[PDB]
């Protein structure tokens, strides 16, 4: 059933998500509100304009 | 970018309500029971909006 | 008897709610098994990452190290601070027990194999991250800890930028499968994953996946060398260990969500034999 | 940065084969599109075969 | 001879019985789940809105005339119950 | 009870925001646009209130 | 397969491994291109998106073509001393142009049994629509 | 006949008790810095299932590792009382058994059990990562023990009244 | 300079057949909206509506049905 | 109890009967919404007497 | 990678549409019967609806 | 004696294996019932209409499936 | 009249080249300006007329019996996706239309061919099903 | 959505929630509270806290929050047509590239202002 290999990758995800927070260093939320409302929200509008551009390409 | 030091500092002048602090500091102790405070610092710590605005470093908890 | 019947039907139809009871009880037994076993893969993990041995002396070679903590969990006692509000330092982990206990209903294991028929399965996740934000923060409020008043702050900080990073993400997301619905997000992931249209945000949706689940670098309203402890500073016990499980049922859950509109779903990997797999087989 | 000769030549062919790489791209999802209208131009051909059949509208149908 | 594990192999794998029992806990939760979904309905009934109109019209139109239909054209005005605990209408108004 | 078979198999529509498309985007596209000045204006006055 | 049969859902609810199957409609298939090669009209008749010299151009042309991209690749930018990753880079650029060959040569199949379907006698087109040999018994059996 | 129940549920409270040993995140000096040490990779308490807690509401162990002075022995009273119950206090140090080499000091309180009640006491100075982690595990030993140290007499049916 | 391509790309494209021309410039919408949006139209004048087929007459492949 | 009690426990008696016995005996019993008092066979017409 | 998965997305589409195209066909093959039976039934329903209404009414 | 990763391959067998077994079978010792329920489920000649010009009888139908060995 | 959905389906794939008087006559009857339906009050004869030879034509031939039940079988899996089960519904529609030739058809199968049909489409999916 | 069968899930979370009460009442059992002076007060580190509900934050991100607001509208605005573009044309084409060109001038005049940061 497809729920044994989603559930591989869920595992493989919980890891990934542990060392991580065993690695990285912590955000400050100013830090990060400035990151996500001047460079995030521009890169999430522009990948979704691109997407819209290249689906009319495709129909 | 543009000028944005009026939204960076706020003086005090006298009898002035708005240049006054308009809200009750967050007059809390970076208190011994700290992971960061090294277990025998207790630092007053006046924050607005969790910017450390004074500083009263109680030390000598650990003066012997 | 025809005239025995007619009394019987409702109190006949009872058991049947008792057994719906009961299966209810037993997939969250087993959910909540699901997490203690990864919070003991996170401690060994972490022993991996950081040359430790981890867990090893609770049970044989640390094998019942999640019950042992849960049990303690449950054996520790509970005082609420004279100056706070009872009913709300009472309901406010309730609460959180219950919206939390409400994810695994928002949860595909495939083609339509879930419990309920949820179309709009982004829109629960959405409506139950903005709940337990809600018991998060009314945890800080009411402890009346400055500490735990700030981590509230944070995590209030935290919605607003997890509102339009997931929103911003489902938005990109929707636009392919053009549904709510997480099959559809599968359906169209056998070929090639959906990650790599995304490659190019590979970073913000990773960035995304430690946002929802606020690991490292946002684990902000948790802050252990900051703030002390997170909004959990006057909470022990039980309560601690509710706001516990829920944040690691939101991280299963939206590992989980991400695996099904990203990464195929459940769907073994095809793109390593993409050059040697034909289109079709006619004749 | 005051780079070398050889970086600077560096940064030249990885930027012009960037551009070359773009431009394939573009000239290879052109040709993807083309094979899709093929396909599409397929299964027209398929699917009309036994449905040749048009019916005309009932004149009780009012324009 | 010895023909022990590599050290890194050794060293990830003192985490499997880890990964094996939350292997068991899941593959459990999800079994229960397809089980409880399976065995009202003898398969894993497909979602209505994952079906076309016409195929979802024709997965519904047993259910509407065996619930709607056949009192809707046997009925008498003395099967209606007297309290109003009656039949909810299939569109609420 | 009634069902028309011939439009539901005539109809290709898989989701409900058929209605909310044919509204915003193709009729009450007037009023898209408007609401769409009125959340910039709205942005630019709320900027201009904070200073 | 990526995508299949294009006439079927080609393991939709249960999986059917049968090899004798195929090997009968490939048999009747080329029965009958064999027995109307020597037609005239029915050659004329025979339609394709793309012809069988381009067909086989592109097939033998694409893997070169990868394989001189993998070359100008790992003469720029890696390093000659480093065999294992010069080769695996090589190989996947060949395999890549491969890939495009091989999907050539199947959309060429697709458009010879669609285009020509109608040419297809009945029970050969119930048995390419259906993907079973016993629609057709007279083409493969003797 | 109610101590057919309770005593397998003891045995079971002790073990998960023992199992999750939660210290608070409190040091004062060099006993700290070795109490760190007694954390990390080398001599891993998370084996033992001993991690640290950044709040009292949180740990079921007080580990009093430094020198307590009279401007500290209010607050340690008071982590002591917020700490919820069970609880148990290891006085790690010199300083915090007897006042160590601050003994003849006019700002220390000379043992902190004249503040707080002690559990078990660990004597070195600093001890070392290892001295730390025997008294751990000789506490944790003790309180699973002493869920049922024999206090209930039997009667004559071997059962604890 | 994506979305001048794609117009760009989209104006090109009248090469090709009817079928395969740029929706952006060619409208392929369900029949509700070919209805609602073409009925009493001079511009277009599509002709009488097929209610079966959900087509107008002069649409092309309009009632196309098995032989 | 009460005489206005008694009489409300009755009508209350009265209707749960009423509603129960017009469920069961003045019904198409094609659908299933009565366990255990309606057969649980596995029906091979459209319409068949649960 | 973006444009090209944005191809291969666009193409599992038109697959599905084909596919489509061919359930469509199969449906209106099963429409007129399954309309017949809905017609009659309704019907069937409104003929008994009018003559209730015409004795009460009358 | 044996290699480490055979060795190691008996360990992964043993997850893989029953976990693949118990994925592959969520209804564990119910499969068979399901399978009763699917031959009940098939329609026999009585509860169908069977066109009276018809081409073999029942009794013919029977041989021939029972010749063919076809399992239905 | 008293069949279920998904034979009443099958039955329509069958009936549909052997009715083919009747459905144009209803459908000529019900035809209009407008994609809102006409009265079905005015299609009525027809309707009945298409019904009657509706149940002329659910009489299968016995030999049809098994690839019937497949064809059941099959959309009670897939909950009634006509496109997941167009070969077993073309099976028992060529099996309708030429009992005989069916019985050759029967006669030349494979050991494959000649297992029981068991379906199950969570554990089989197919390739780029939307509806699923 | 969900239906009735969502709200009777939730009674049975709650039932839920009630086997962990009692499994707490039972763990209530095995252990002692003494009363102390500090023991129910608020904790601060080890020392009294100074406020008990005058605990007020400042506040810098209400234009941060109201930013969210319209912007979590208008990206509610741009689902529809998202949702069923296989159907666009020009006019919708149009009427979605003018609103996401609309959000990114608006997002773009907030950059300009500095109040996408904090203020004292
Ligand atoms: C309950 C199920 C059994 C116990 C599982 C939990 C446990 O403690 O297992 C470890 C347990 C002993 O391990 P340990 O002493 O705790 O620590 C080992 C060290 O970490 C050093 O690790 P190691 O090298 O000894 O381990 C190698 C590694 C090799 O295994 C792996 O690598 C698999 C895990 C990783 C998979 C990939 C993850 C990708 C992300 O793990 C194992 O061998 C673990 C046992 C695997 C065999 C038994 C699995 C039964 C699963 C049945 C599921 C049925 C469906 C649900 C119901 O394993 C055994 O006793 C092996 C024999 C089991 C026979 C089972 C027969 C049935
Ligand atoms: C399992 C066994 C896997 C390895 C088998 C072969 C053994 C071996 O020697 O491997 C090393 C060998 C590299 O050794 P080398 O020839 O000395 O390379 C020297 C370096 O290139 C450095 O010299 P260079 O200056 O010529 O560098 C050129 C540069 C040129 O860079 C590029 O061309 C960049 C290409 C970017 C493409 C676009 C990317 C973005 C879009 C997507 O290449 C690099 O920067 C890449 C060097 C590092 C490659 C690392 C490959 C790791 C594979 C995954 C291993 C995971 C193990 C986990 C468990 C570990 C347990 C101990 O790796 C490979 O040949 C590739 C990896 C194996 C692929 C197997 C595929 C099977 C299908
Ligand atoms: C693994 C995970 C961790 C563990 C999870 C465990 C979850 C389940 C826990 C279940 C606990 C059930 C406790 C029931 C106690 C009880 O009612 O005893 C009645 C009764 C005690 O009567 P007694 O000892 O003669 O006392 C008379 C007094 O001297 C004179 O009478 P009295 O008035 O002084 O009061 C007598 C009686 C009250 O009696 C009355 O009020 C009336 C009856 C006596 C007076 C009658 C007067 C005449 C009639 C008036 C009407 O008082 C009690 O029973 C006090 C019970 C206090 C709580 C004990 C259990 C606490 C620990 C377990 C809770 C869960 C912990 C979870 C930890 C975190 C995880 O015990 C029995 O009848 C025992 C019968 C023998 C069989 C015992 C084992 C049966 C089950 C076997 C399987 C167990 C599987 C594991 C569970
Ligand atoms: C007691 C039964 C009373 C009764 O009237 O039963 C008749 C009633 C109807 O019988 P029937 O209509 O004649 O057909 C027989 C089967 O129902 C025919 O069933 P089927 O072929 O439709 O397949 C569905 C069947 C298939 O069921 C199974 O295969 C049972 C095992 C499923 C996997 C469990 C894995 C758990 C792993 C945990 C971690 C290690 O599942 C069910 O019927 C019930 C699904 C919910 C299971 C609830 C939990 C199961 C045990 C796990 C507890 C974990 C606690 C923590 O039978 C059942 O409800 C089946 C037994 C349910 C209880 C199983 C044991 C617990
Ligand atoms: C302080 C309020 C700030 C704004 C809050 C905005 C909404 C936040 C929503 C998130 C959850 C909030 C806490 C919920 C639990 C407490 C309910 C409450 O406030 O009761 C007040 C009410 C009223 O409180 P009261 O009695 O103090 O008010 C009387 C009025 N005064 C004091 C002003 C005179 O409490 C009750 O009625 C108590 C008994 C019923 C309790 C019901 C809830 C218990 C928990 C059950 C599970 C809840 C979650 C279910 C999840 C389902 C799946 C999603
Ligand atoms: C599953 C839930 C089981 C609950 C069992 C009863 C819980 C209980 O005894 O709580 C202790 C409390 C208090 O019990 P207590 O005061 O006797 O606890 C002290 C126990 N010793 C003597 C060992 C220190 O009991 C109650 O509240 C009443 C229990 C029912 C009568
Ligand atoms: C106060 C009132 C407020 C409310 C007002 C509501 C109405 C607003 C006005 C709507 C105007 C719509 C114009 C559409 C654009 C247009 O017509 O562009 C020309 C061309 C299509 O030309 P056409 O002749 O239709 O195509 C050949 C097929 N016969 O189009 C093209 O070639 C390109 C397709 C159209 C444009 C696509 C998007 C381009 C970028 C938009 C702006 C982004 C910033
Ligand atoms: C990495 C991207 C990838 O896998 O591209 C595959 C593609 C090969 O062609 P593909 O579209 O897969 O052909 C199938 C049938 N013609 O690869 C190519 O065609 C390579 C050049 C175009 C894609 C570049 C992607 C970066
Ligand atoms: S006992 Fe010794 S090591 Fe410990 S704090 Fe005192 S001086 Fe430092």
């Amino acid at each position: 059933m497809p729920y044994f290999v989603l559930l591989f990758k869920i595992l493989i995800f919980c890891v990934v998500a542990i060392a991580t927070r065993g690695t990285l260093p912590r955000y400050r939320f100013d830090q990060f509100t400035q990151l996500n409302w001047k460079h995030f929200i521009y890169i999430w509008l522009g990948f979704l304009v691109f997407n819209l551009c290249f689906v009319t390409f495709f129909i | 970018m543009n000028r944005s030091i009026f939204q960076l500092w706020k003086p005090e002048s006298p009898r002035s309500n708005v240049n006054s602090k308009q809200i009750k500091t967050m007059n809390v102790n970076f208190g011994p029971q700290h992971p960061a405070a090294h277990g025998v610092l207790r630092l007053i710590l006046q924050l607005n909006g969790e910017i450390a605005e004074r500083f009263d470093p109680h030390i000598g908890l650990l003066h012997r | 008897g025809f005239w025995i019947a007619p009394l019987f039907v409702n109190i006949l139809s009872l058991p049947l709610y008792l057994v719906m009871l009961v299966y209810n009880i037993v997939c969250m037994l087993l959910i909540t098994l699901v997490i203690a076993s990864i919070t003991l893969i996170e401690r060994k993990v972490l022993s991996l990452v950081q040359r430790r041995v981890g867990p090893h002396y609770v049970g044989y070679r640390g094998r019942l190290q999640y019950i042992a903590d849960a049990l303690k969990l449950f054996i520790k006692g509970i005082v609420v601070p004279e100056g706070s509000n009872k009913f709300w330092f009472v309901a406010i982990p309730s609460a959180a027990g219950a919206i939390c206990y409400t994810f695994w209903i928002n949860s595909m294991w495939g083609p339509s194999v879930s419990i309920f028929d949820l179309e709009y399965n982004l829109v629960y996740a959405t409506i139950l991250s903005i709940l337990f934000s809600f018991c998060i923060m009314l945890t800080g409020y009411f402890s009346k800890s400055k500490y735990a008043f700030m981590a509230s702050i944070r995590c209030a900080i935290l919605m607003l930028n997890i509102e339009i990073f997931l929103g911003l993400l489902v938005i990109n997301l929707i636009f392919i499968s053009e549904s709510f619905c997480f099959s559809v997000f599968v359906i169209y992931q056998e070929i090639i994953w959906l990650i790599f249209i995304f490659f190019g945000v590979s970073g913000l949706i990773f960035i995304t996946f430690l946002l929802e689940t606020n690991r490292a670098p946002f684990d902000l309203a948790e802050a252990e060398s900051e703030l002390v402890t997170g909004y959990s500073v006057e909470y022990g016990g039980f309560y601690f260990a509710l706001y516990y499980l829920g944040e690691y049922f939101h991280l299963f859950f939206f590992s989980m969500v991400i695996s099904i509109v990203l990464f195929g779903g459940w769907e073994l990997p095809n793109f390593l034999y993409l050059f040697l797999l034909n289109d079709f087989n006619i004749l | 940065l005051k780079h070398s000769a050889t970086v600077l030549r560096e940064i030249k062919k990885d930027t012009i084969m960037m551009i070359l790489f773009i431009i394939g791209g573009f000239t290879y999802c052109y040709h993807m599109r083309e094979t899709r209208f093929q396909l599409d131009d397929d299964f027209n051909e398929y699917v009309n075969t036994n449905k040749q059949t048009f019916r005309p509208i009932p004149d009780h149908v009012k324009l | 001879v010895n023909t022990a594990y590599p050290t890194p192999l050794k060293t990830i794998l003192k985490t499997t019985p880890a990964f094996v029992v939350y292997f068991v806990f899941g593959l459990g939760f999800s079994t229960v789940i397809y089980d409880v979904v399976y065995h009202p309905k003898d398969r894993i009934e497909r979602f209505y809105f994952r079906s076309s109109k016409f195929e979802r019209l024709s997965r519904k139109r047993d259910e509407k005339l065996r619930h709607y239909f056949k009192p809707a054209i046997e009925w008498q005005p003395w099967y209606n119950t007297s309290t109003n605990n009656n039949t909810r209408p299939l569109l609420r108004y | 009870i009634y069902d028309d078979y011939y439009e539901g198999f005539n109809n290709s529509i898989m989701n409900d925001f058929t209605p909310l498309t044919l509204s915003y985007y193709s009729i009450n596209s007037a009023e898209f646009i408007i609401i769409g000045l009125l959340l910039l204006l709205g942005s630019v006055a709320c900027v201009n209130l904070y200073k | 397969t990526n995508f299949g049969s294009p006439f079927r859902n080609t393991d939709s609810g249960i999986v059917i491994r049968d090899p004798e199957n195929e090997k009968r409609l490939k048999l009747a298939f080329q029965n009958f291109w064999k027995s109307k090669q020597e037609d005239k009209e029915f050659q004329a008749q025979i339609k394709t998106a793309v012809s069988k010299d381009t067909v086989n151009f592109m097939f033998y042309a694409s893997p070169l073509f990868g394989a001189l991209l993998g070359k100008t690749y790992i003469d720029m930018f890696c390093n000659p001393r480093y065999f294992y990753f010069r080769a695996f880079t090589l190989s996947m650029f060949a395999l890549a142009g491969y890939c495009v060959g091989n999907g050539f040569r199947n959309r060429y199949e697709h458009s010879l049994y669609t285009r020509n379907y109608h040419l297809f006698p009945k029970d050969l087109q119930d048995a390419l629509v259906n993907g079973d040999a016993r629609y057709c018994i007279s083409w493969w059996k003797q | 006949r109610v101590d057919y129940i309770v005593t397998p549920i003891n045995a079971v409270v002790s073990w998960a008790r023992q199992g999750s040993f939660w210290p608070l995140t409190f040091g004062l000096a060099c006993c700290a810095v070795e109490m760190m040490h007694a954390t990390v990779s080398r001599y891993d308490f998370d084996r033992f299932g001993v991690i640290f807690r950044a709040t009292p509401r949180q740990a079921d162990l007080i580990l009093v590792a430094g020198t307590l002075t009279n401007k500290m022995a209010p607050g340690l009273r008071r982590l002591y009382e917020q700490t919820l119950d069970p609880k148990w206090v290891l006085s790690m140090g010199s300083c915090a058994n007897g006042g160590g080499y601050y003994h003849y000091s006019y700002s220390v309180v000379r043992g902190c059990n004249r503040i707080i009640p002690v559990d078990i006491y660990v004597p070195g100075c600093p001890p070392t990562a290892e001295a730390l982690m025997f008294g751990v595990l000789q506490l944790q030993k003790s309180l699973y023990r002493q869920i049922n140290e024999g206090e209930k007499k039997y009667n004559k049916k071997d059962l604890t009244y | 300079f994506c979305l001048l391509f794609v117009l760009a790309d989209a104006w090109g494209r009248e090469k090709y057949a009817q079928p395969y021309k740029s929706q952006i410039l060619h409208g392929r919408q369900p029949f509700g909206h070919t209805f609602v949006q073409n009925y009493r139209n001079q511009a277009t004048d599509l002709g009488r509506w097929n209610h079966n087929f959900a087509c107008y007459e002069k649409q092309p492949g309009c009632g196309r049905d098995f032989d | 109890v009460g005489p206005l009690n008694i009489v409300f426990a009755g009508v209350a008696f009265l209707m749960f009967y009423e509603n129960n016995y017009k469920k069961l005996y003045l019904n198409p019993r094609y659908s299933y919404t009565m366990p255990y008092l309606q057969s649980a066979k596995i029906t091979k017409n459209l319409y068949e007497k649960l | 990678l973006q444009m090209w998965g944005v191809g291969k997305i666009i193409e599992i589409k038109k697959f599905m549409k084909r596919r489509d195209i061919e359930l469509k066909g199969l449906q209106r093959k099963a429409a007129p019967f399954m309309q017949s039976m809905n017609d009659v039934r309704h019907l069937a329903l409104r003929e008994r609806n009018d003559m209730l209404y015409n004795e009460l009414l009358s | 004696n044996l290699p480490w990763f055979v060795r190691w391959g008996t360990d992964v067998a043993l997850f893989f294996i029953p976990a693949y077994t118990f994925a592959n079978y969520p209804t564990t010792f119910f499969v068979f019932a399901a399978e009763k329920r699917r031959q009940r489920r098939r329609k026999d000649f009585s509860d169908v209409k069977l066109r009276d010009d018809a081409a073999f009888s029942v009794d013919q139908v029977k041989q021939l499936q029972t010749k063919l060995h076809l399992k239905q | 009249m008293n069949t279920k959905s998904f034979e009443v389906l099958i039955h329509s794939q069958y009936a549909f080249d052997v009715c083919r008087e009747q459905v144009y006559n209803f459908e000529d009857c019900r035809q209009t300006d407008t994609p809102l339906p006409k009265d079905p009050i005015h299609c009525k004869a027809q309707a009945k007329e298409v019904l009657s030879c509706y149940k002329e034509a659910e009489k299968m031939d016995p030999i049809c019996l098994s690839s019937f039940n497949d064809s059941r079988e099959c959309m009670f899996k897939s909950d009634g996706n006509l496109y997941n089960c167009k070969t077993w519904i073309n099976q028992y529609v060529t099996c309708q239309k030429n009992p005989a030739a069916f019985a050759e058809f029967l006669e030349a199968s494979t050991a494959e061919q000649l297992k029981s049909k068991k379906f199950d489409f969570v554990k089989n999916r197919g390739h780029s099903d939307k509806y699923l | 959505m969900g239906d009735a069968v969502v709200i009777h899930l939730i009674q049975n979370v709650l039932i839920f929630g009630i086997i962990f009460w009692l499994l707490t009442w039972g763990a209530e059992y095995f252990y002692t509270v003494k009363q102390q002076l500090t023991k129910k007060q608020f904790y601060e580190c080890g020392f009294k806290s100074i406020s008990e509900l005058n605990i007020q934050i400042n506040f810098n991100f209400f234009m941060l929050a109201v930013f969210l607001i319209l912007y979590d509208v208008e990206f509610t605005f741009l689902f529809p047509v998202l949702f069923n573009f296989s159907m666009f044309s020009t006019t919708e084409l149009f009427l979605a590239f003018f609103f996401i060109f609309l959000i990114l001038v608006s997002l773009l005049y907030d950059w300009l202002n500095n109040v996408l940061s904090w203020s004292a």
